[PDB]
């Protein structure tokens, strides 16, 4: 039981840190384009 | 070795500049005593040019024994395109050098997704040279790679990177445990000294000047060019002051551009 809660653990924790990743390149993008935005 | 080639075109001038000393004292000769209004100043004047020129020969006599004394021990189209190569890579190199300090680049606009592998590619090639620094790469967290630079048994800096360009430093002292109770880095911390806090407030300067737009192996090969002159700290004095402790610290601030020790209060 023990190593099998473990495994589900650390799948979640892999997807939730690439997910952390993709989010943070992409507000990089968004950060640029609003802060340079003329308006 | 190049110390040779210095030698001996120092040597040359030495030869050529005793020829022309030697023919400079006759030639001051030949024309005799100048006229220069009251008698007395044409007396001095003459006195002191031939005396002048007869100093100037012994000087490169002198000069010339010196370096006695210092010195050590279809073929032309190879040599022709040796020294074009040569002539073409100086030129080249100062006339990058007055361009690029003067750009007239304004905007980047007209009218930093990386493999890991090449962040591990690059800082290794940074850690192959300087040879008492060692990096260690590690990845707790996801893609930005966190490095501890160790230096000498002076500093363990703890650099985050982000996407292969430096974001967060800590420096904290030797001794000092950079390791949470997991071992695992310890990424916010600070160091218990005044020391060690006022260098990682430089290096955050540092990491915010040293900022190429693109490319950015030179500015982590820079960061490490600069932080490798911390290895002379607790030894090199203030270049303003003279002294060591100003308010019990070292001079903690390492010029960039001219690896200078400073009291950062010596600005
Ligand atoms: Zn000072």
């Amino acid at each position: 039981r023990n190593q099998q809660l473990r495994t589900l653990q650390e799948e979640c924790d892999r997807k939730l840190i690439t997910l952390r990743d993709e989010i943070s390149i992409d507000l990089y993008e968004l950060e640029e384009e609003y802060y340079s935005s003329s308006s | 070795v190049s110390v040779n080639l210095e030698a001996f075109s120092q040597a040359i001038s030495a030869i050529q500049a005793l020829r022309s000393s030697v023919s400079r004292v006759f030639d001051c000769l030949k024309d005799g005593m100048r006229n220069k209004e009251t008698l007395e100043g044409r007396e001095k004047a003459f006195i002191a040019h031939f005396q002048d020129n007869l100093h100037s020969v012994n000087r490169d006599l002198n000069e010339l024994e010196r370096l006695s004394n210092l010195v050590g021990k279809l073929y032309s189209q190879l040599l022709q395109a040796y020294k074009w190569s040569n002539k073409l890579q100086y030129h080249a190199g100062l006339a990058s050098g007055l361009l690029n300090q003067q750009s007239l680049k304004r905007s980047a606009n007209q009218m930093l997704v990386l493999p890991p592998q090449y962040v591990d590619d690059v800082i290794s090639r940074i850690d192959r040279m300087f040879p008492e620094m060692s990096i260690h790469l590690s990845r707790p967290n996801g893609t930005s790679a966190m490095l501890l630079v160790t230096l000498g048994k002076v500093l363990k800096v703890i650099v985050v990177m982000r996407s292969l360009f430096i974001d967060r430093t800590i420096v904290k002292g030797y001794n000092e445990n950079v390791y949470t109770e997991d071992g695992k880095l310890d990424i916010w911390s600070k160091s218990n000294y005044q020391v060690f806090q006022k260098v990682t407030d430089h290096a955050t300067t540092a990491l915010l000047h040293y900022q190429l737009p693109q490319m950015p192996d030179v500015v982590v090969r820079s960061f490490m060019t600069w932080l490798r002159s911390y290895i002379k700290l607790f030894q090199a004095p203030c270049q303003r002051c003279g002294k060591f402790l100003q308010d019990g610290l070292p001079p903690t601030w390492r010029d960039f551009r001219t690896l200078e020790a400073f009291h950062d209060t010596c600005r």
